[PDB]
Formats: C-alpha cells, structure tokens, sequence
C-alpha cells in the first residue's frame, strides 16, 4: 500500500469530505523507474525499424522507395511469395505509403476494381502485384 | 458536457488567469479556499 | 572489421582424419599441438565427459591463447566457451572459489523450448474493486481489478488479482492502450496506444501501434539458451514475481552473492525434470582459464573438488612458467607453476618456439590480414626480428610501417619504412639496454630505481 | 588558472609528413618521441587497429606525460582519452581487474544519432485540471507560430514541467517532444500587471515562424561502460556519476558486445575507439599485468599508451626486478618510445613558453639565469622560479622580472638537490630511519 | 526557554594561539620578531611569497614543502599562512594518516581533500514575499467558466511582517499550494516568485494563546520587510559539488527516503563527473556570476602519505582547476611509506619532489628561545619572574622547546597554590620535578629496564 499509494475510494472519501484528511501515504512511495521506456520489466516489443533493418533485401528497397517517391516514379512490385506481401503492407502501413494489393486470392471483381483504381487516381504509389496473378493480361502503363 | 465532479481547473490566457471549481466540491474542504466551504 | 591479435585465426585447421596441415585456418605449425586440440574438441562435441582437464604449456608467444581461441571457433556458437585469465578471480564481493563456480557452471549450457502463456488486446474498460480492512493502519485495499480486453478477432473481460493490477498499475496502463500480460510471471507491458485516436496532437510522445491480430489470449512458444549460471542468479535474486521481495530486489542495488551448494544442487533437480520432459537440451562446454599460473593453491585445491563433480564443463589451462614458485605457498615450487598434485589431473600440450621460415609465413599471414600489401625484402626483414628478436616484435611493426610507408606516399612498404619503425620503436631489449647505460648513475637524469 | 601542461595544444608535427617541427604547439624537441607519437596518433584516428599498447619511457621530466597531453589535444573532443593513474585501480568498491575492465570500456565510445522532434512557438493558453488530493493532473496547450495554431493535450509528467517552468501565456517555448524537456525562450506580450510575484520580464521575442513541429536530428556519444552501467541495472543510474557500480557481471557485456556490434550493423552506432593513457603505469601488480596482456587482445580494446619514469626496478607484488619495474612478458607486447633530457637551448625554449603562457615578462638575463638553473636544479624548479619571481618582482613594483629577482626566489626556495644537502647536513636534527632525534640546541 | 548564562566570554589557548600572521613588512620582509613569531625570517618571508601566489589566482596545482625537524615551526607557519589568507579562502588542514580510510579507496578521500580546498562563490538574488497571513479573499472572476459556478480571478492575501503589511495580488493557481499545505490565518508563509508557490513556516506566535492545548510549536513573526529582495553570496566548495550531485539528498521515493535514514558512506565519486563539474564551472565563471577560489590543501605528516597516494598527486596537480598542496615533513633520509626498497630524503618519492617549492625551517638560537617563551607567557596569561623565564629558556636549550612552553601551566598553578600572582625560580624548579621530559624518563626506563624482573618495565 505503501508504494502503490493511496486506494481510489480512499481519494474520493478524501476530495470529498467535509473536513481535510490526511490520507495514507500520503503518496505512492515507489519511485519512478530510470529507463523511462523500460520501466520496471524485461519485456521487449520489436520495433518496426529493427523490422526494415533485419532484412537485407527490405533495407535497400526502403531506400529506394524514398528516393522514388520523391522521384515521383508510381511503382509495382512483384512477389513471389504471398506471406511477403502481407507483410510488406505492414511495413508500408508504417511507413506512409499509399498502396493497393493484387493476388491470385483477390476475387475477379475485386481485381478489376483494384487495376481500374490504381490506373484512375495518382494517389495510389506502390500497386503490391502478384508474380503470377498480376503478371498477366493486365495494362499497369501509368 | 457537465464538467467532473474533483478536477479543479486553472485556465491562462491573454485576460490573465482564473480558476474554476466544480459544484460538487462547493460544501467541501476544497471549497473553502474559494469562500464556499461546509 | 577492427584487427586484433588473433584476427587471422579461424581455426584448427586439421584434416577429416584430424592430422593437421602444416598451413591452414591461419595456423603455421604447432601440428602437434594442433591435434592435440582437436582430439580435445573431439572430447568436448561428445558430451558424455565432465571435468577434463587440459594444460596448454609452452613459453610465451607460442600462440597458445590462439590455440585457445581456435578452439572457440571450431566449436562453433551453439558450445559454451568461457575464457577468464587467472587475475579474474580475486572479487572483493565473494570468495574467489564463487567466482570459479560462477564460471564453472556459465562455461554449462542448456537449450531449452518454453510456452510464454499470454494475453493482448487493447484495454478497453478497467474498473477496480476493492474492502475496507479492518484497522491495520494502511486503510482500504484493492481486491480485484475488473479490465476488458480488445483484439482483432475476439475481447475478454479479466477479473485481475491485484498483483498483476499492481504490474498493470506500475506500468502506468491507461484505458485504451494496447498492453501484454504473461500469465507465467503476471508481469505486464505497455505497448503502445491503439492507434484509434492516434490524433497528432498530443505532447505526450506516444507510440500508437495497431490492434493485436488474432485472439486475446495466446500461447507461444519459444526457445531459449541459457546456462546454469544464469538459473542461479535468478533464484538467488529473485526478480521475475510481483511480490515485494521480487519488487524490492529491483531497487536495491545488484550485487553478486556466494551462491550456494544446496541451491545449485537443487537447480539441477530442475533442469532434469526440463530434460525427462523433452523441453530441454543440455550442452556442456569448455571453461579457458587463461594466465592460470595467477591462480593460487586455494584456487588449485577447489579445483580437485570442482572437477570431480557429475557435472563440470572440460578446464583447459595456459601456463608460460618454468618451475616456479606456487602463489599463496611461497614454499611450493613446481613446473608451470601448478602444484604437483593437480598437474596429475591434466593432459599437457606442450607448444614449441617457430623456426625462422615459420616466422616468415606469420609475417605473411599477418601482414595480409591487416591489409598491409608488403614487399618480399620487407618480409626478410620483419622476419628477421623475430629470430633476433620476439616474434611479437615482428607482428607490431607492420602498422607503423605501413603508416609511414603511406605517408612518404608508398603504395607499400619498403625496407625502409621499416627500418624507420625499427628506430620510432623500439623492442624491450633496446629499451632495457638505455636503462642500463643512461641509469648507470643516479642524478637529475637518471631513471628512477 | 594556468597548469603544468596548459601551453601544450598539440604535437607540433607536420599532418602531411608526421615531420616534428622544433618548436610548435608548444612543444619542444623529443623530435624522435614525437614523431613516434605521431604515428601512433594516425592509428588511433584510422581506427583499424586495436589493442596496441605504447610505453613512452624517460627520466622524469622530459616531457613523457607533456606527450601524451599533447596527443589528447590533437585528438579533439570527440574521441575518447581516459587518463588514469595506476593508483585509481587499487579500489575497495572493487577487484583490480574490474577496474581496468571498467577503464578500457571508457576508452571506446558508442556514437548513436536518434531523429528527435521539437516543437516552438507561442503559448496563446493554457488550461490545467487537478485532481483535488493529489493524483491525476489533464490539461491543454495551445500553441501558436505565424502560420499555425493547434492544441496539444498534456500528460501528468509534461505538467510538471510546465508547471516547474512555470508556463504562461505569452511565453515563447520550446519543447523536445522526444525527451519532453522545455525551455523557456523568452515572452511575446508584456508582463501582466494584474498579478504580484510572477517573476522576471524575460527577454521579448517575435514569435517564431513556419510549421510547430520540426525533425531534429542530434548525435549522443556514451561510452561501452555507460551502457554496461546501466544495462546492469532496473534502477540507480547515478552509478555512471557517483560510482556505486559494482563488480558487474560478464553476461551483461558479452551481451553489449554483441548489440552494439549489431547496432553498427544496423548503421544505428558508430564506435570510435579512443585511449587508454595510464600513467605511472610501474604502480600496477603482476596480476593487473597478467590481466592487461589479455584484455588487449579483444576486438572492443582501446589503444593503450603508458608513461614510466623507472629503471631497472622491482615489480610490485613480486620478488624480483626488471626494466622499467613491468614484466618482461607485457614489455613483449609493447612498442617503447624513448624521451630523452633537454638541451640549454631547449630548456630556454620550454621556459620561455612557461613565461608567456603565465604572461610573465622575463629579461633576457633573466632568461639565462633561469636557463642556467634549469640545468643544474631542473626544468620543473626553473619553472616554478618563475611565478614565484613574478611575485616577487610586485613586491618591488619592477615592470619585469629581473635577475635579483630570480636570485632573491632561488634564495628562499631550494631546489631537490639542495634540500637533499640540507637533510644531509642535518642529519640529527631531523627524523632518521631509525626514529631517532635529536631536539636539543 | 534556555536560560541565557550573562557570564564574560574567554578564550581558551592552544599551541599555536600565540600566531596571528607571518609577521611581514609591506615590502615582504620578515620582521624580527612580530605577529607571535620570533625567527625564522627566512621560512617566513618564503611562506609570504607563497601567500601571495595563492592571493594571485594564475596559480594552479603547484606544490610547498615545509622541509625541517620536529618543534622547527612547520605547523606554526602553515597555520600563519591560513591566518593570512582569511576566512573567505579555504584551507583544508590534514594528515597522511586521515587518508587510510576504510570507507573508499585513499585516492578518492586525498581527491574530496583536494576539492575540498577548492572554493566556489556564487552570486545570487533571493526575491520573496514573507508573512504572517492577515487575510486571504478570492475575487470572483468577470466571466465564469460554464457548469462550474464558481469562478476566481484573483486570490487577494495579506501579509503582516515586524516592518509593515501588504496586500498581495495572486494567480489564482496558489490555491494548489494554499489547500496542500494548508494554510491559515495567522500562519507564517513566504511566497518565492521563481514559482509563485507558498511554503508554511509554522502558526504566528501572536495565536499561541488561542488553545489551552494546540500541537504545533509556533514561530514568531518576520522580522524583515515583508518583500525581499537581496543578493546572496553562497560559499560553496567543489567537494559540496561533487556530494550534491552524487547523492541528491531531497528525493521523496521510498529508496531516497530509506537511503537518508542509513549512514551517508562515501562513494569513489567518478572521474566523469567531476570533470562534467568543472566544464559547468568554468561555463558560470566565464558568465561573471561565479568567481572561483582556489585555496590551500595543507598536509602534514606527509611522510605517513604512501607512494600510491604521491604518484596520484601527481595526476591531481596537473589538474587545470586545483588547489596549492602544502605539504609539511621531519622525515630526514627515510623509507618510502609503501615502497619498502626506496629510501628519499623527507620521505618524499624523489620523483614527486622535483615539483615541490622546498622551503626548510631551521632550529632556535637561545635568545630566540627565550623570546618564545615570553610570548607564550603572556598568551597563556602566566607571568614570570625574570629568573624564572631564563630557567624555562634554559631547559628549552637542552631539552626541547616544546617541553619548557608546556612547563608554564603547571608552574602557573602551584605558584597560585602556593598563594603568588606571579611564578618564580622555587615554581619552575617544582613543575620540572613532577613533569618528566622524555629523556630522564628513558634513562629511567634504561636503568630499571635492564632485565626482567618483577618490577621491570616490559618489552
Ligand atoms: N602457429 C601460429 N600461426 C599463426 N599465428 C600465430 C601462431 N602462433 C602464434 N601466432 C600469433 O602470434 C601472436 C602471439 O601468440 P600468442 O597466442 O599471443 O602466444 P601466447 O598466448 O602463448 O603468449 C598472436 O597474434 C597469435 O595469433
Ligand atoms: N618538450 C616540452 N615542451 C614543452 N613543455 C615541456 C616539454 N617537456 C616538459 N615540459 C614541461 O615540463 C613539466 C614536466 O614535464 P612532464 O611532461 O610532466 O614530465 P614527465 O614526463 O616526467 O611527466 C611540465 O610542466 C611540462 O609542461
Ligand atoms: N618561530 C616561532 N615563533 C614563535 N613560536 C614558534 C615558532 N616556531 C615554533 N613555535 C611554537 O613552538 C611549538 C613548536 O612548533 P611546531 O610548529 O609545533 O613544530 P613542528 O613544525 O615540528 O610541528 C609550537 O607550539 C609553535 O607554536
Ligand atoms: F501478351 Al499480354 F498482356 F503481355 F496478353
């Protein structure tokens, strides 16, 4: 009770009552912790510049993708996986990428909403394409 | 929206400053500073 | 990337029938005693022995601690190598024996699988109940914590005991963060912020992160290396409950303490039960106690008890020393300055002094390694120290010479870069020599006795 | 104030060829030594090597640690030099050995760059809730530039600080959002009137241009054992300040070691190794010896530079002698630099720069008086003479030091070899060896 | 309360009572005899020139020895020195043997010495409001906040002081400090403008009466203005830096609050903070406000200090802010403290000697003897015949001159005893009969102690 300090209804009676009332501690005791971050536990949580720095291949397409976006230069990239592209949104979602997704799981009317989109608005910078799926057929010329 | 019941507010701006006390701590302790004790 | 002594080795370099090449791995020579400790590491990769002792003996600069140290490499990562010199043992927190014991069992490790138990969401309510106590003085206490967690495809809503609101407490959660709870040590993280309401415009430099994917409650699982040493530690201070003592024993200061007999003892119980549970590999490595000669007899006489114990990781030694006097027994000499008793327990490997053409090869060697593009002259001449000189001598050369190669502009050293080296510095010889002669009276300018 | 070594601001040697001139930067001669030291110094700056130890070796005097002070000065601030004297390492707190563990990790810094964010502008209001009985604080700031307004919500720890700072409106401030820290830059209205006590009528300042948020990077340089201090640690680390710190354990820094390899893989540090210098280093045991040959030979090693001023001497903590008191098996692993005395005419020069560093103007009889007793009493004595005869002189008002007066301060001051003739004459007068004296006339 | 004692004032005497300066003309020369001393003209002319080296702030680290025998005056002129120098520079007197602390290592108690003799003066202005509370009265605010009903724009307080009273305008946010440290009317506040806060002293005592029982103390009333505004010049050491910074002493969690109530025991305070110390420093000096005042370690028996504490001396003194080192020995040709093979002259390490300024102090003539006994007859208010003052002055030729000074008390009193206001030949004949000096006591033990014995002495 001494470190945690006092107890809420205990603060309320206090706030609240008709004369003051010293309270017990009257204060929480137990310090603040030096690693302002750490606190007091051995728990980590991956940051997500660990998450570009921990792939070789995606600390240089970062790298690129700045120097293209400054470029102005709208970009596909190709996947030969489809877990890679799941977490390649999740990188550009962190970043500030403005991106579409098309896979061979992405239904047939999804997929001509997606092509039509991306080649509508300029908005849209990096189109995450499917190797096969996306490889095929389609006009991608903007 | 009814402003909390224990959340004494100050405010400081161009007019200078004041401080504002909610109606439940009227009648309070807290409200004797303010002339508005038991 | 930086270059050290020994950055050239890599190791053994012994052949599939474990006969070594007279070259290879950056080794010159030594076969001998290269194969010597490659049946050493054969000992080592079979794990059913404990308590080998080995002794590297030969005089100083007969790459002995390269010998070491390439044991190191051709062990590889996953073994325990544990190097301490003999001067690492005198604590002024613990009796020296701790320290050994400390280095025994961390040169002892253990691979083992664990299932972290766990929930994660976004807090969503946190509503805490709470008794008027009878009149202990410290007034009313919490006696649960009601808190409502939000994932991606499921919530809960958690009837906390106030121990782990305490964790969630101390770790200053708020409603409508994402936090981490361990049911396994109640202890509690702070993620982040949802980032619903991720408005900029807060002062409070927040990380927002994104709803946990998956369901609330989870159970991963993950493996972990650790030593039998780093078990000790934890029992002995225990850190991992939300108890008071567990809290306490975060704010005082660490210090290291004389770790029982009965606790050890009682932590093998425990990593045998992980192991007939199939969680858990044991891995026994290789303790180096480098300048063991700076042991003493009652370092020396633990050790006998030490090694003899059903566990112990393989002990090898280096010693430089003749028969010498043993320390802490000012009336017991003997060879390599281990007592005569121990040195019974050991294997020795005596290493031998190189020949000129061997030198020649270590310049060579080291020259490129530190990337210093030598001429042939050049090397004749560095390995000629060496011979005449140490072999150190030779080694140590090769970065002035290349500095003042690179300064008169040179691509690479000539003779006479260093011939320059040879004069800007000198050998302890020379040196011992200016004492001798400018020393050869007292006075203003006389070196201090 | 003005120190032993206070005119020495570099090696004096050309950058281009390592050639010592023979006089600059406040060094002179030792041309050899500090040509010497001037290789070593480039391989320090190229970094690529590590684990060299140095020992510049001499009479005293000489300019051994004049040298190494030199070398420090061409270095800059940036890279590490931890002096130590040997007789640091002897402590209670902890082991020899984890003392020099402690000062080679000193020697190597980390040198980590981090993007903070900060904020300027003025404040236009504040708004503060208090929980009465202490406990929560809320509150809103409103933040102003030329060209924005907005409204940044508060927590209990950014209170504090406005409060401590004691925020009003009007205030120019600055915050590093990254580290919360505020200062006050100054005001854009007047002081009020309404109020007593509000303080001081800081500097005006026209309010701050562009956009309230700005990126900032900044660049932090902390040494391995600063790391090591702290990640030894869940609590006190005034450790790195006030040295509570323990004998640490070597998980925590085999741990380091790797990160801070990998965190100059991951380009997030630069390590820059820097020195070691220990002076005096004959005060070491055999067992500090046998530990330093080895600590060398790790990748993480500083440089290691040494200074002795011993003959042929005994080792401490052994029963034997030998060069410079330090065993022959370090001495393998050392290159040696030589120092040699000083010539007339580099005592002249030396004392002149002592001279005008301490401002004092000499006449030229003077200055060869002061010459001809730095060779017969020393340098050092020769140097003191001539702040003491500077005094002196103000005494007398004289405009310059004069020959009396560098006469009338070697009267009253002895040099070490007079004094050593005065014990000798006496001898029963004095405390002998034997505790015996004399007290009577 | 504490019932005052209205009786005169005295001083009590001590050795060294008798010195008040080195006795100098303006012209730095030594007179004869003057400020107590008698002799040594030379040691103190020398310690003059030193006295001005340390008035002269260009001096750093540089090093003193008082080289001479036992009773030569060394402590005497190091104390005169400290004398000439005056209160607001510091001197920091020590033996070798307070070094041998068990609590740290001896380089860090030689390193809080040597800061300790290092002085810090800061200047500052102190700018408050102080009172008795007459009153406290809110101004209800002309535009009140909506749903609360209550709105303060001013808080108006009174303050009364011995001086005067104030009516005092207040930011209305004082009702934080106000409610937490729950002032009244009639207590005792002072308000600082650096915060704007209030901090309660105590109840006047002007309400002492209003209970016949009431738990608190009161305290009285300002006696001040009732608005400060002063400079305030803090003496402040380097040491008081280095303790401050590495134990803050106000810390208000569990584990500050547990550590103030265990033994302080000293660290080995680091090298990077002390040298983050002086770069701060050196930063206020270079802005005017402080002036920094290096004063004078002195160390006697210098000769108990060992050859690792000597070799780090030398790393102090190179140091750019330092104190002058004064170091007293009697230690002849003598071996090194930790270095049992090295003898040197003074016991000094002959390394370490080379920086030192010698200055050597010589023995007493007789007449110069009997002057030191006139001047401390009159310091310890004895008064002696003429023939008595010349048998003191004799015993101190052949005997010591420490043992005749310490022989006028003794006398003092039997002659009272003996019912004279002055001492005589009969006195002093008497004193030196019942005190020994140590020679006639070591020939006693010689003869006695020939052999073992029943009655012997031991050894
Ligand atoms: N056979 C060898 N081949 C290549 N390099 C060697 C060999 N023996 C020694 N060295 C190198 O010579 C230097 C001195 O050897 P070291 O192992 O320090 O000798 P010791 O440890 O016995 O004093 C080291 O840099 C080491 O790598
Ligand atoms: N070559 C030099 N140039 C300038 N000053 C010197 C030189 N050599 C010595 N000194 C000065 O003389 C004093 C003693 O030299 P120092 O380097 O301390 O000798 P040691 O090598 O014994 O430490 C110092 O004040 C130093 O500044
Ligand atoms: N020149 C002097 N004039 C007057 N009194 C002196 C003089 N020299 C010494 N004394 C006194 O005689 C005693 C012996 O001197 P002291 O300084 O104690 O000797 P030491 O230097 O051996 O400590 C002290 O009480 C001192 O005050
Ligand atoms: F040949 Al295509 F799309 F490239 F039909």
């Amino acid at each position: 009770k001494a470190l945690f300090g006092p107890t809420p209804s205990e603060i309320k009676e206090a706030s609240f009552g008709p004369r003051p009332v010293t309270l017990y501690p009257p204060r929480a005791l137990l310090p603040a912790p030096d690693h302002d971050k750490q606190r007091f536990t051995n728990i980590t949580v991956p940051s997500m510049a660990r998450f570009v720095t921990d792939s070789g291949k995606l600390a240089k397409l970062d790298e690129l993708l700045r120097e293209l976006k400054e470029g102005g230069h709208r970009v596909l990239l190709y996947f030969q996986m489809t877990r890679m592209i799941d977490l390649m949104e999740e990188y550009l979602t962190y970043r500030n990428y403005k991106y579409c997704r098309l896979d061979g799981s992405t239904k047939l009317e999804d997929r001509r909403d997606t092509v039509a989109d991306f080649q509508t608005r300029p908005e849209i910078f990096i189109f995450l394409l499917s190797t096969r799926a996306g490889g095929l057929g389609i006009n991608l010329t903007t | 929206k009814r402003p909390d019941p224990m959340m004494i507010r100050w405010v400081n701006n161009k007019m200078g400053s004041v401080v504002a006390v909610p109606e439940e701590l009227l009648g309070t302790h807290a409200g004797v500073v303010f002339g508005a004790g038991p | 990337h930086r270059t050290a002594a020994h950055t050239h080795i890599k190791g053994l370099g012994l052949n599939s029938s474990g006969i070594a090449e007279k070259q290879a791995a950056g080794f010159v020579g030594q076969c001998a005693a290269r194969e010597a400790c490659g049946v050493v590491v054969d000992l080592i990769k079979a794990h059913k022995m404990a308590g080998r002792g080995v002794l590297l003996a030969g005089g100083p600069g007969t790459g002995k601690t390269a010998l070491a140290l390439a044991i190191s490499q051709e062990l590889g990562t996953k073994i325990p190598f544990c190097p301490i010199t003999g001067s690492e043992i005198y604590s002024t927190e613990v009796k020296k024996t701790e320290v050994l014991m400390e280095n025994f069992r961390r040169a002892i490790g253990l691979r083992v699988r664990e299932t972290k138990d766990v929930y994660e969401g976004e807090v969503t309510e946190m509503t805490p109940e709470e008794a008027e106590n009878p009149l202990g003085g410290y007034g009313k206490t919490i006696s649960t914590l009601l808190i409502g967690l939000k994932s991606a495809r499921g919530q809960k809503k958690l009837r906390l005991d106030p121990s782990i609101y305490e964790a969630i407490q101390k770790e200053r959660v708020q409603v409508g963060d994402v936090i981490y709870i361990e049911t396994n040590t109640g202890a509690c993280k702070r993620v982040g912020r949802s980032d619903a309401y991720a408005t900029e415009f807060d002062l409070e430099a927040e990380e927002y992160v994104p709803i946990p994917k998956g369901e609330v409650h989870k159970k991963k699982e993950i493996v972990q290396d650790v030593t039998l040493h780093d078990l000790d530690v934890a029992n002995a201070r225990p850190q991992g409950g939300q108890d008071i003592i567990s809290m306490m024993g975060q704010l005082m200061k660490p210090k290291m303490t004389e770790i029982t007999d009965k606790l050890r003892m009682e932590i093998n119980k425990v990593v045998q039960k992980y192991i007939n549970q199939g969680v858990a590999e044991l891995i026994p490595g290789v303790l180096f106690i480098d300048e063991a000669h700076m042991l003493d007899i009652e370092c020396f006489t633990y050790l006998n008890k030490a090694l003899e114990s059903p566990i112990a990781p393989i002990v090898v030694l280096a010693s430089n020393r003749g028969i010498a006097t043993i320390r802490g027994a000012d009336d017991l000499k003997a060879a390599h300055g281990i007592p005569p008793d121990f040195l019974q327990r050991l294997l020795i490997i005596p290493t031998h002094p190189y020949e000129p053409d061997e030198i020649r090869r270590i310049v060579r060697i080291r020259a490129q390694t530190e990337g210093v593009q030598l001429t042939d002259a050049a090397v004749d001449r560095v390995a000629e120290h060496g011979v005449r000189i140490s072999l150190r001598y030779c080694l140590q050369l090769l970065a002035p010479a290349s500095i003042l190669a690179r300064v008169n502009g040179r691509t690479q050293v000539d003779v006479q870069d260093i011939a320059e080296a040879e004069e800007l510095f000198l050998d302890a010889r020379r040196s011992a020599n200016i004492l001798t002669s400018t020393g050869e009276s007292g006075g203003l300018h006389g070196f201090i006795s | 104030l003005i120190a032993a070594h206070s005119h020495i601001r570099g090696l004096g040697v050309d950058a281009d060829t390592l050639e010592p001139r023979p006089s600059s930067q406040g060094l002179v001669g030792q041309e050899k030594a500090r040509k010497a030291a001037a290789v070593v110094l480039e391989m320090i700056k190229q970094g690529k090597i590590a684990g060299r130890a140095v020992l510049i070796a001499g009479p005293p005097s000489t300019g051994k640690t004049a040298i190494a002070m030199g070398m420090a000065q061409s270095l800059g601030q940036d890279v590490p030099f931890t002096t130590l004297a040997a007789s640091e390492i002897f402590s209670l707190e902890m082991s020899k050995t984890e003392a020099l563990t402690q000062a080679f990790r000193k020697s190597i810094g980390v040198r980590i760059k981090e993007e903070s964010e900060i904020m300027e502008g003025e404040v236009v209001e504040i708004q503060i809730d208090r929980s009465v009985t202490g406990g929560a604080k809320q509150g809103k700031l409103t933040i102003k530039t030329t060209d924005m307004e907005a409204i940044y919500d508060m927590g209990s720890k950014m209170i504090d600080a406005m409060t401590k700072e004691r925020v009003m409106a009007g205030d120019i401030i600055s915050i590093d959002k990254s580290s919360g820290k505020i200062t006050k830059l100054g005001r854009s209205y007047a002081r009020s009137r309404d109020y007593d006590a509000m303080g001081v009528d800081t500097k005006f300042l026209q309010c701050p241009e562009g956009e309230l948020q700005k990126r900032k990077e900044v660049v932090h340089t902390v040494s391995l054992h600063e790391i090591d201090v702290i990640n030894s640690r869940t609590q006190g680390f005034l450790a790195l300040f006030s040295g509570d710190t323990g004998e640490i354990r070597s998980e925590i820094r085999d741990q380091i070691n790797t990160k801070v390899a990998e965190w100059k893989e991951e380009g997030k540090a630069e390590i820059v190794p820097g020195v070691l210098f220990i002076d005096e280093v004959h005060m070491l045991d055999i067992e500090c010896f046998s530990y330093i040959n080895r600590a060398l030979e790790s990748d993480l090693a500083p440089i290691v530079i040494m200074a002795s001023n011993r003959g042929v001497s005994r080792i401490r903590g052994t029963d034997y002698k030998s060069p410079h008191g330090l065993p022959l098996d370090f001495l393998d692993r050392v290159v040696i630099i030589n120092t040699h005395p000083y010539t007339p005419d580099e005592l002249r020069q030396i004392l002149s720069i002592r001279a005008q560093e301490e401002e004092v103007d000499l006449t030229p009889d003077a200055l060869a008086l002061l010459t001809k007793i730095g060779q017969e009493a020393g340098l050092r004595y020769a140097s003191n003479l001539i702040t003491t005869s500077q005094l002196i002189a103000a005494k007398r008002r004289a405009k310059q030091v004069g020959v009396e007066d560098v006469q009338r301060s070697f009267k009253l001051f002895y040099d070490p070899a007079r004094s050593v003739r005065f014990v000798q004459e006496s001898e029963k007068r004095l405390i002998g060896n034997d505790g015996v004296v004399d007290f009577s006339y």
